[PDB]
């Protein structure tokens, strides 16, 4: 199961698309995951699609229509990197440029626009991430394995929102070897 | 079906790929589009431009449309909603893994039916509801942070459409 859902706040950020990159790209991996995160901000979407349909128009420029039918096409891979992060990572996410650092973790930054980062994090077999404040909140999304921190477990597919006022210790879990994807502010 | 019954039309871009289809969502959404822009900060020159693009994105991805998890009116909207905001990101918003019905299977009419059922009543409850709370929401929509929860300030009937799109997820697991 997946017990470990993007918060109602991040759902409707999402669906405004109100968000910088770093924290659209967990949360829509993590849709890409769970059905129920899905559901949840497709609800959400169909409010501002309600919000859309009873917009007062404004019209387009004289000949706005058949300047895009003119130009209609007329009659014309890693199973824990899905989504919007197989963008990021390009087929292997064993593959990326990792930075060891160095008590067991390895990490990429990956490349977005928007003022929050977004990063790759490697917690190996038994191995723990050491201890982390917050500049911002913090979000984390599990792709393989399992890791154990703040008051819960979070398996593959979970994703934990850490706040400011949060001090945690990131413990991979015994087994498989822990891949994240993590998103600060 | 009818100038104004937008899946069917949807439906006729896609098996037909029908251009007097595409007109009549274009007539419709690129204005509604282009205001929807506007109350989103944009100016008018730029909004046209993306409604524009947005309803060029409709006739091409017209095949990921999914009437069991959404109306006309919310994939136009997420096509809109996802474009790049330049000081947010890059390129366009993270969406997820898509999942459309392949070139076959239409999703069971029953759950279309009762999904464009759930969302016309949420529509008609959006309608009805006081200018102040209409404010709460066209808010969350046009220029605000994170740090604001709409499923949780409102109390639109937004149980029925998520179970909705639960069981439709399902069923197009269960096929594909
Ligand atoms: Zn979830
Ligand atoms: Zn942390």
């Amino acid at each position: 199961t997946i017990r470990h859902h993007v918060s109602d706040a991040l759902l409707t950020a999402y669906a405004a698309g109100t968000l910088s990159e770093a924290f659209s790209l967990v949360v829509a991996t993590h849709l890409s995951l769970c059905d129920e995160c899905r559901a949840r901000a497709g609800a959400l979407d169909a409010v501002g699609g309600s919000l859309m349909e009873e917009t007062a128009p404004v019209a387009l420029s004289e000949g706005s229509l058949a300047s895009v039918m003119a130009q209609l096409d007329r009659q014309i891979a890693d199973p824990r990197a899905p989504a919007p992060l197989a963008d990021y990572v390009g087929r292997r996410l064993e593959d990326v440029r990792w930075r060891t650092l160095g008590g067991g973790v390895r990490q990429a930054i990956l490349p977005t626009g928007g003022e929050a980062i977004a990063r790759l994090l490697w917690i190996p077999g038994g191995q723990a991430v050491p201890d982390h404040g917050h500049r911002g909140l913090e979000l984390t999304l599990v792709l393989q394995g399992a890791f154990r921190d703040e008051t819960d477990r979070f398996g593959a597919g979970d994703i934990e929102i850490a706040d400011q006022e949060l001090e945690h210790t990131p413990v991979a879990e015994r087994g498989l070897d822990c891949i994240c994807l993590a998103a600060t502010d | 079906s009818d100038r104004t019954d937008w899946v069917a039309l949807m439906r006729a871009i896609r098996d037909h790929r029908d251009e007097a289809a595409f007109a009549e969502l274009f007539q419709h959404f690129a204005p509604k589009v282009k205001g929807f822009l506007m109350k989103s900060g944009s100016v008018a020159s730029q909004a046209e431009e993306c409604a524009q693009d947005v309803m060029a994105t409709v006739w091409q991805k017209a095949h990921l449309f999914d009437p069991s998890r959404a109306s006309v009116a919310t994939w136009i909207f997420t096509i809109a909603r996802n474009r790049r905001i330049d000081g947010l990101r890059k390129d366009r918003q993270p969406e997820p893994e898509d999942l459309f019905w392949g070139p076959d299977s239409e999703p069971d009419q029953a759950d279309v039916y009762e999904m464009q059922q759930e969302n016309a009543r949420l529509g008609r409850a959006i309608a009805r509801l006081p200018e102040a709370q209409r404010a709460l929401i066209e808010r969350a929509f046009f220029g605000d942070l994170t740090h604001r929860e709409l499923a949780a300030e409102t109390g639109l009937p937004l149980g029925t459409i998520k179970s909705r799109i639960r069981l439709a997820l399902d069923r197009l697991r269960q096929h594909m």
